[PDB]
């Protein structure tokens, strides 16, 4: 059985730790026409593998402790997926997305390895003998003589069409692409129980179940099924996609549904759901997304209040000269009773040739914007310094008319510091804007002043580990916290402003789940009293899973000593402890050894395979960055 | 395996240290990982320091050597200088052992050529059965697809304000093209030879 | 009734530096950046959803759901591409008219976070990765 | 229904050596006792980079050499001689000559280890 690309046992998952967590958001907004205080704070605990969210906001005007969602969280590696229990909200595919509270069995796509997501068929077929099988080069590999099932097709979109050779029958695939269609053999679910929740508080409170099935059949076919019940609502959806190669890929459904009015008028109604999408011509892709709903159909939303008899949207790409993109996009909506007709169309011809980036669109009224984007990297010499460098100039023009003419960028060391200034105009009032934002350590503070209306705000995570209270970025569902105790003052890599503090504890807010990510200290911008044994660690992270990510730091000097044994350097390989730091290493060549972490005065223990060597340093190498000395070895 | 994480490394004068990646991706195989910077003639010299000098990785594990400078301001700071960086991978039968080499660049702050537009003033002189590259820019030039007509010729490396000799054979063409590498290891787009 | 965050209309995002060994053959990814729109002074009672729309160029015909990388004489990269995520981890398109996941606006400053990443539509080249997207805010 | 600006992405691509891959367990290329030889054959596939990267590869070997002849490398009285799949044998302690991505190399008798070195233009 042949492992998919990318694929990780879940037993390297590592479900988190037990921790406290903490978001808050404060936001001041001072407004004087010729004061309000908004607060978001999100609570957490995780304690085992679940994961308890709870959100609460606060506001002053010139006090309202309001919750919003409590939730508690859990992923199922049996199962494949998570249970949601609480206020939780359904994606609905097939059916209308709903904010409900109650129980969410519901497998999940990124659990799954990245090669096994989207569509792509699947290659079946014996090849005769020793072949090295080739798909044209997304995979390149040989296979044992017998049946063989190729399923590392990457998820490529519309794309084109891969050819398969064999080593010779020479077939090719192609495919379409439908985001209602699934691979072969694959099956994704989605069950919900519990009371419905809305915003609105007229609408009621009922309880509804939801099932979602989606399920693979082999040849590029996909069967839907959904089935929605309540009170007063009773709706079953039933759909085919086909995936037809060249010709393109096709997706209908069905639902018939039974609803209940707000009075007690019961009607019957049907509504079918036909999606299409071209394949490549020529360069031109097009999708075309019709809803035809007979007279009497009703959806969950009005059954628990207190028609739109058609929908066609059009939506046509075309890519020239490789760098403009004629966009054409046309909504047309129908009405039950009313014979008014909503009608929207959109064209926009967007181009980025060398750094300029102009867009020019247009939208039915209507409404005309022309868009320049011009990089200050264009003009000045790369090699300068100058932190004017990191800079752009936006002007747009859009028709009453509206002028804005702005610069913007960074201008600090670590690219921190986001400033934009933009002066605009309408037509005559002249409203500036000003923004300047700051990523660091301890939190984003980010201040605007518009011309007059004063912004404020302040967003932070506090994290209360084993290890002490560890403040931060806000977090963002996934958190890596980084513990290098000794280290002050070290940022991470391919971060902006994310330092360690004082204790030498900092978080990474955003680290994708289920993946192999990177979590690095940058020693370049590190002391030199401190010296890490490693660097760089690797960390699979769960959904809401606040993982550890280890780094030992020596505090000591760092110091290089020649070791002679006998007048003779030590042997290659040889192992060189020192009990005084608990440090160690092994002999590079010609008897140079280097440690990390070393005190003034000591001995070190040599292993050949059994040696002592007193040393003593002047205070004058501590100063120095590395120290060299040479000491003899009894 | 090991692998490094960049092809060629730029350090510019006056910052402390460097760092660069050492990776490895197979989880049952140890690695003694040695290494060292050499002179321009392959001498192991003193003027730039790696740490660690030599450690140990087991599984799939990835770490970071950093480069010290021990120059303490002794090179020109009117044109590049190069260096190359060994890295080892240490493991009747032969055991082989990878020693990878790579290009350091030691690059002063002030510059007036920018190194993009270095490698367009490249200038060529052709002798009886050879050609000369003259190099006026005050960067190193890495030639490759020195195309000649019909006839391809050897890549060559050219140090800043001087003048490299590649042979030429007599049935080559009239045009030349080349390419030039940046410093994130790329090819730059054909450009033609600009005879003086 | 909300108006968008000032300073969120002019952003940038670094993506650090990703080496050409994640981006071997067409499909291949790389690691994810975070990035947020920032909404103040919303009003529920005049909109309850919000959505994003982003605008921009495509690097290909079949690959509108991928960005464009501008030309730079310091050497850009060649088929690799920018790829821009919603909170669900589903692609969006780059059409101009597909509304991303609709997120419930709530009183108070409003974050609606997304994600972007390097997509491999062919052999990566290494170089510069400059690109930009129009992004539209629609409230419902 | 209002525009909401421009954003921009920024980053840099850089490139990576290629990785080495012996075709043997942990590189040790067995040869056997001994009372040329028979021939003992030894693969390196050059993996994970991009053929122009890797087709710009200065490879040679160097290594410790014998005493009677300084072109071959030390083991009584023997040595171990290295040769190309053209059969043209490769002098120990040479410059470097470009020579796909999967390289074969034969060893005769005429233990030990040989620098294999890998020079990245």
């Amino acid at each position: 059985s042949n492992r998919a690309r990318g694929y990780i046992p879940p037993e390297l998952w590592d479900p988190g730790i037990n921790a406290g967590l903490l978001n808050y958001n404060f936001s001041g907004n001072s407004v004087q026409n010729r004061h309000y205080a908004y607060l978001n704070l999100q609570s957490g605990l995780n304690i085992g593998a679940w994961r308890l969210r709870d959100n609460t906001t606060w506001s002053y005007n010139s006090n309202k402790w309001q919750h919003i969602n409590t939730w508690l969280e859990r992923d199922i590696i049996p199962l494949r997926s998570r249970l949601t229990l609480g206020d939780g909200y359904t994606q609905g595919d097939i059916f209308d997305g709903i904010n409900f509270r109650g129980a969410q069995l519901a497998s999940d796509d990124n659990m799954l390895p990245d090669s096994q997501r989207g569509f792509a068929p699947v290659i079946h077929g014996i090849a005769r003998g020793t072949a090295q099988v080739t798909i044209k080069d997304i995979y390149n590999s040989t296979v044992p003589p017998g049946p063989f099932t190729i399923n590392d097709i990457y998820a490529a979109g519309n794309s084109g069409d891969l050819q398969v050779t064999i080593k010779t029958q020479i077939f090719t695939v192609p495919y379409s692409s439908v985001p209602l269609l699934q691979r072969e053999g694959h099956t994704r679910y989605s069950i919900t129980a519990g009371e419905y929740r809305s915003g609105n508080a007229q609408q009621e409170k009922p309880r509804f179940f939801q099932s979602t099935l989606l399920h693979g059949l082999p040849a590029g076919w996909t069967i839907y099924g959904g089935t929605q019940l309540a009170d007063r609502y009773r709706a079953f959806n039933f759909g085919i996609g086909k995936n037809m190669g060249a010709l393109g890929a096709l997706s209908v459904d069905m639902t018939q549904a039974n609803s209940t009015l707000p009075d007690d008028s019961q009607h019957d109604g049907q509504s079918v759901r036909f999606l299409y999408n071209k394949s490549l011509n020529e360069t031109n892709i097009q999708l075309v997304g019709y809803r035809y709903s007979t007279s009497g159909y009703f959806n969950f939303a009005d059954t628990t209040y207190s028609n739109k008899r058609g929908k066609l949207q059009l939506t046509v790409t075309q890519q020239l000269g490789r760098t403009s993109t004629l966009y054409l996009s046309g909504s047309h909506q129908t009405y039950w009773g009313t014979s008014n007709v909503d009608e929207q169309f959109q064209a926009g011809l967007n181009t980025a040739f060398e750094d300029i980036n102009w867009t020019l669109s247009y939208s039915l009224d209507q409404m005309l914007a022309l868009n320049v984007n011009i990089p200050f990297s264009h003009w000045l010499r790369s090699d300068s310094k100058s932190q004017w460098r990191h800079a752009s100039a936006s002007y747009s023009m859009s028709h009453r008319m509206t002028n804005l003419a702005g610069v913007y960028g960074t201008l600090l060391e670590d690219n921190n510091l986001s400033y934009s200034v933009q002066t605009g105009y309408a037509g005559s009032g002249s409203t500036g804007y000003a923004t300047l934002n700051y990523r660091g350590g301890y939190g984003n503070a980010n201040i605007g002043y518009s011309h007059k209306q004063l912004y404020y705000g302040v967003s932070g995570g506090v994290l209360a580990h084993a290890n002490g209270v560890t403040l931060g970025q806000p977090l963002n569902d996934t958190v890596v916290l980084v513990k290098a105790p000794g280290a002050k003052d070290a940022k991470v890599e391919n971060q902006t402003g994310v330092r360690t503090d004082w204790r030498g504890y900092a978080v990474l807010p955003y680290a994708t789940e289920y993946r192999e990510n990177r979590v690095a200290l940058d020693t370049n911008t590190l002391a030199d009293n401190v010296d890490l044994d490693n660097a760089v660690a690797n960390v699979v992270p769960t959904r809401g899973a606040i993982v550890r990510a280890e780094f030992k730091a020596r505090v000591g000097i760092k110091l290089l000593m020649t070791l002679t044994h006998n007048n003779k350097p030590l042997p290659f390989g040889a192992m060189v402890t020192s009990e005084s730091s608990q440090s160690s290493g092994i002999v590079a060549d010609n008897g140079q050894v280097y440690l990390s972490g070393m005190p003034l005065a000591g001995k070190v223990q040599v292993k050949w395979g059994h040696c002592v060597a007193n040393y003593q340093l002047p205070p004058e190498s501590q100063q120095q960055l590395l120290t060299q000395l040479s000491a003899e070895c009894r | 395996g090991v692998a490094l994480g960049a092809t060629r490394v730029i350090y510019p004068a006056g910052q402390k240290q460097e760092q660069l990646a050492v990776t490895n991706n197979d989880e049952n195989s140890t690695y003694l990982i040695q290494s060292w910077v050499e002179n321009a003639d392959g001498v192991k010299d003193g003027r730039f320091i790696v740490t660690p000098p030599l450690f140990a990785m087991k599984g799939k594990k990835e770490n970071t050597l950093r480069i010290l400078d021990a120059t303490n301001n002794q090179l020109p700071q009117d044109r590049e200088s190069l260096f190359w960086m060994n890295v080892k991978a240490i493991p009747n039968t032969l055991q082989l052992a990878i020693i990878s080499r790579i290009k350091l660049y030691y690059r002063p702050a002030k510059l007036a050529l920018p190194p993009d537009q270095a490698a367009e003033k490249l200038r060529f002189r052709r002798s009886a059965n050879s050609l000369t590259l003259i190099n006026p820019t005050p960067y190193y030039l890495t030639v490759t697809e020195l195309n000649a007509g019909t006839r391809v010729l050897e890549n060559a490396l050219v140090p800043p304000m001087g003048e490299s000799t590649v042979k030429l054979p007599s049935d080559a063409g009239s045009n030349i093209t080349y390419r030039t590498i940046n410093d994130y290891g790329a090819l730059t787009p054909k450009m033609t030879g600009v005879m003086e | 009734a909300c108006a968008v965050d000032a300073g969120s209309v002019d952003q940038t995002v670094q993506l650090g530096q990703v080496r050409t060994a994640s981006l071997a053959q067409e499909g291949a990814t790389s690691s994810a950046v975070g990035f947020n729109i920032q909404l103040n002074d919303c009003d529920t009672n005049v909109a309850s959803k919000a959505a994003v729309a982003f605008l921009g160029t495509a690097i290909d015909a079949g690959h509108t759901n991928v960005l464009a990388l501008q030309s730079s004489a310091a050497g850009s990269a060649t088929n690799v591409g920018v790829q821009i995520l919603d909170r669900t981890g589903a692609a969006l398109t780059l059409d101009g008219a597909t509304f991303s996941s609709e997120t419930t606006l709530n009183n108070g400053t409003n974050t609606i976070p997304f994600q972007a990443r390097y997509f491999a539509t062919g052999a990566a080249t290494p170089g510069a990765a400059n690109a930009d997207a129009t992004f539209k805010v629609q409230y419902q | 229904t209002l525009p909401g600006g421009n954003m921009q992405f920024q980053g840099v691509i850089i490139a990576e050596t290629c990785r080495i891959e012996a075709g043997d367990k942990q590189m040790t290329v067995n040869m056997g006792q001994i009372s040329d030889s028979a021939p003992v054959p030894f693969v390196i596939h050059l993996r994970e980079c991009s053929t122009v990267v890797s087709e710009r590869v200065g490879v040679a070997f160097h290594g410790v050499a014998d005493g009677k002849n300084p072109d071959v490398l030390s083991v009584t009285n023997i040595g171990v001689a290295l040769f190309d799949d053209e059969g043209n044998l490769v002098p120990i302690n040479r410059p470097p000559a470009n020579w796909s991505t999967s390289l074969h190399f034969i060893a005769k008798y005429r233990n030990a280890q040989a620098w294999f070195s890998l020079t990245y233009q």
